[PDB]
């Protein structure tokens, strides 16, 4: 089978100008699991990233988590740019501050 | 070869009853809690109709009475990644809805071979009514009962699944794995004429398949 | 809980990129992981501290599973892509409670049979790749060990988790459409709240997030006492 | 004699379309605007379904090809005082619903000798959907749409009457003329399977009659 | 506007009641009556007040009509109880418009066709009735000769009915469950107002009664100049 | 066919209390045409009774009118009493002053 990976943008910490945080592209229920996601700064892609070991959920469909260790501001824009099978055209989930 | 086939219906499968609404099959998951007929993993279909067949007449094309052919070779019925019947006669009606979108459906006429019991999601069809002049479509209630049905060894059953398929119509055997769609039209075709309400007991359904 | 490993091994694997890796996991924790590459079962999160008998015996079960794992590709007439995912473990019942499922281009195609002692399937796919593990030098043998003794029994040694954490409250009014409360940090997972979504943190932390479309907001997790409402 | 058919369906009647509700005649009135099937004043029927054929294959009971029989005398089709179609065969099925009412549908094989034109009162089935495991039923939608519909000369129809009959079973072929009833439960049966929507063109409906 | 005979004959009359009975209609008002028990056609409401040769002309049809309705009974297979009913006559178009059915035990199923003259019908009854009426000296001649200049024509000459009566009004409220608007004495027939229900009255006028569930009532009639409304 | 009587009571003119009027018991729409019926003076049958022509509507089914030369009054009950052969129970319809 063949399924669209649900995107979510999220921080560790409730965000704080100033402080160091980290921040989450959580990309689950996608099949099969080969993806392409990279976080972005301002619309650049961040290269210090890390990311946890690809796994899957009961009906079998794969999770991962990206994350990056970094200092939100109020002029600063952060995004996830995920590239899927399933998808023609690469999705940017941009990373609103409270969700 | 084509074989034509009266099927005998028998009693209603419970929770179906005589005089009420046909219910079959809605969600095709969990994997495991629902029944699968096809030939491998990339090449099956989910159940929805279940029929009690009580007698079964073989004709050929030739109209003449024919006995009880072997199974068609790979096709099967299955419970969690495990065989429960033989299918011996099978077709698949194809017929456009919006020039982009086709309901296909699959009849399969089996015998099980290991008793077994499943609990699925069930549902009905219906059509509402309105005053005017306007289209009515037949759509899946889109709710759900979670209840038990039984399927019986040695017994012959009829199982259909109906899928809708977008983009160009497609030629030879289409399978698909896909539920019953929510807010969708659908129209009673040559492989849904009996999931409306249970046909009377003892009465005759006529098929054309392939073996 | 549950001692569970997450098996997934993969035809085409893009570069520099493992064609087999493994997950281990107690629970809601991750503790193991393993990957072709490497070849190494190494420890996660907080049980990388302290023996080496156990891990040493983890690297080469693992190091079998991959054989088997890259050997059921072979099995299957070669016509890619596909991709092999397999649940392995069990929970500690009042007894146990065995976990075997494989699937197959992510459809469900093959178990492991408790009472015949070999990996269950009529699939045609599944016929073939439980023949050639079953063709294999007591790969059926160590699984049913596995299921039934090992995997509980461990489970109970660890037994001899806990960890709770509140989470960091935040409730804000967004933009609506002419005419959200969310969870930081928060573990175990298990916590309620509209439209909530969830996910987990790379320290092990979770988070959750639930908005409704418009009043205060309602948690409960096992690091509260009692529920706490929040405010704007 | 029992004579098994195989009806090629064809385009639906206007105002039928091949992917919307089938429209049945409803009401029985006015007398002479009507389309009645029987033997005389005190043993006939008004149509509610009508549906083209463009082809029948014709088949004994013991299921070899048949020539086309000659039409049963003394039934016939009739609007307004005159006969307009010859019969050529004939079934009607009862199924009990309330132990002591049964629907029974009489369904007719008709090739129309002069073409003709009815404007009736038209309706369809339909059927609600609640969230419980209650009991849905069929109900004819009580309004009615006034619109003419065509038969041509040469043509074959394949023509249905339902009616609800209170009191014991009857022995024999029924004879009733009543109009599809409001607010009362209706279950498809052998007659009316094909009038839910329309069968597609080109495809077969079985049926075993009497001639 | 219209002048129709309503004719009618029973296999099985009761005890001192006709069998073959006929009315006679100019519109709303009726002129004309005959049954078999008196033989005569008589004059009705303000018809009776003035010649011979017409009355005696009528006489003579209907004792023809009487010979041919009771015919019919012998003409179908003797079975009873029968009853024949029968509705000739026409109306003057801008031309005539004619009217010829007949019923058998209340079922449609037979006319006078005008292209062939003679009685039109396929069903078994009406194959057997026409017979045998054709079968009568010159019976569908006559009725012909009815049907398209002797009724149009009779009615052209009674036009060289304008008669009004304004109908008394009274409104009144009954016992609702916890929590009628009437006509009397009318003409013309047509008056509009709920559940109305209409009937006639013995000297030729009407008498109508609509009640609503719960104001004042309105009325439209032919002898009220502009519509009226109505008090408690 | 067979069709069943629908029976309505009401007076040639409004009721006044002391004046002569009419009573008429309008009974229409039954077949066969067999049919009887008489007009009651507290609970009592009237003699002098006339009916009109037995004739049929559109539908062929029967309709005539029986009426009577009555006085009113407020202590006198009067009603139809009707008998068909779609009627195993005799029908009384009562007269109400206002219909």
């Amino acid at each position: 089978i063949q399924r669209t990976p649900k995107i979510q943008v999220y921080s560790r910490h409730p965000a704080e100008n100033g402080k160091s945080n980290f921040l989450n592209c959580y990309v689950s229920g996608f099949h099969p699991s080969d993806i392409e996601v990279d976080l972005l700064k301002n619309g650049e892609r961040i290269e210090k990233v890390e990311h946890s070991d690809l796994s899957f959920s009961k009906d079998w469909s794969f999770y991962l988590l990206y994350y990056t260790e970094f200092t939100p501001t109020e002029k600063d824009e952060y995004a996830c740019r995920v590239n899927h099978v399933t998808l023609s055209q690469p999705k940017i989930v941009k990373w609103d501050r409270d969700m | 070869e084509t074989l034509k086939v009266l099927l005998t219906v028998g009693n209603p499968i419970s929770p179906n009853e005589t005089n009420k609404q046909t219910w079959v099959n809605k969600t095709i998951e969990p994997p495991g809690a629902v029944v699968k007929i096809g030939r491998d993993t990339q090449h099956y279909c989910t159940m929805n109709g279940f029929t009690l067949i009580t007698k079964v007449d073989w004709f050929t094309e030739e109209f003449q009475p024919s006995e009880e052919p072997a199974p068609v070779q790979g096709l099967m019925v299955l419970l969690d990644n495990h065989k429960k019947a033989d299918v011996y006669a099978a077709q698949q009606y194809k017929n456009p809805i919006t020039n982009d979108k086709q309901q296909v459906t699959s009849v399969f006429l089996v015998r099980v071979n290991e008793g077994f019991q499943v609990t699925n999601h069930l549902s009905y069809f219906y059509r509402n009514s309105v005053n005017t002049d306007a289209v009515e479509n037949i759509k899946i209630r889109s709710a759900t009962r979670h209840t038990t049905v039984r399927f019986n060894q040695g017994s012959w059953y009829l199982l259909t699944s109906t899928v809708l398929h977008t983009g160009p119509p497609v030629s030879g055997w289409l399978w698909m794995n896909q539920e019953l769609q929510n807010d969708q039209a659908y129209i009673i075709d040559q492989g849904i004429m009996h999931l409306i309400t249970p046909p009377p007991v003892s009465s005759q359904i006529y098929f054309e398949m392939a073996t | 809980l549950s001692l569970l490993y997450h098996l997934t091994a993969v035809s085409s694997p893009a570069p520099g990129t493992p064609a087999f890796w493994v997950s281990g996991w107690l629970g809601p924790q991750q503790y193991l992981s393993y990957n072709s590459l490497r070849g190494e079962a190494e420890p996660c999160g907080a049980w990388v501290w302290e023996v080496s008998w156990y891990w040493e015996k983890e690297t080469t079960d693992l190091r079998i599973k991959e054989k088997l794992f890259l050997e059921a590709f072979k099995a299957l007439g070669g016509k890619g892509p596909y991709t092999l995912q397999g649940l392995l473990g069990c929970e500690l019942g009042p007894t146990s409670v065995p976990t075997a499922k494989f699937a197959l281009n992510g459809e469900e195609f093959m178990n492991f049979d408790l009472k015949q002692g070999t990996w269950g399937g009529d699939w045609p796919e599944a016929l073939a790749i439980s023949q050639r593990w079953q063709q294999q030098d007591k790969a059926a043998n160590k699984e049913l060990t596995f299921l039934l003794f090992s995997c509980p029994h461990r489970l109970r040694e660890h037994l001899e988790l806990e960890w709770k954490e509140p989470p960091s409250m935040r409730l804000k009014a967004r933009p609506s459409s002419p005419g959200t409360c969310s969870a930081f940090s928060f573990y175990p997972p298990e916590l309620q709240l509209g439209q909530g979504d969830f996910g987990p943190n790379s320290d092990g932390s979770f988070h959750a997030s639930s908005s409704l479309t418009v009043y205060c907001c309602i948690v409960q997790h096992a690091g509260l006492a009692q529920p706490l409402r929040v405010e704007l």
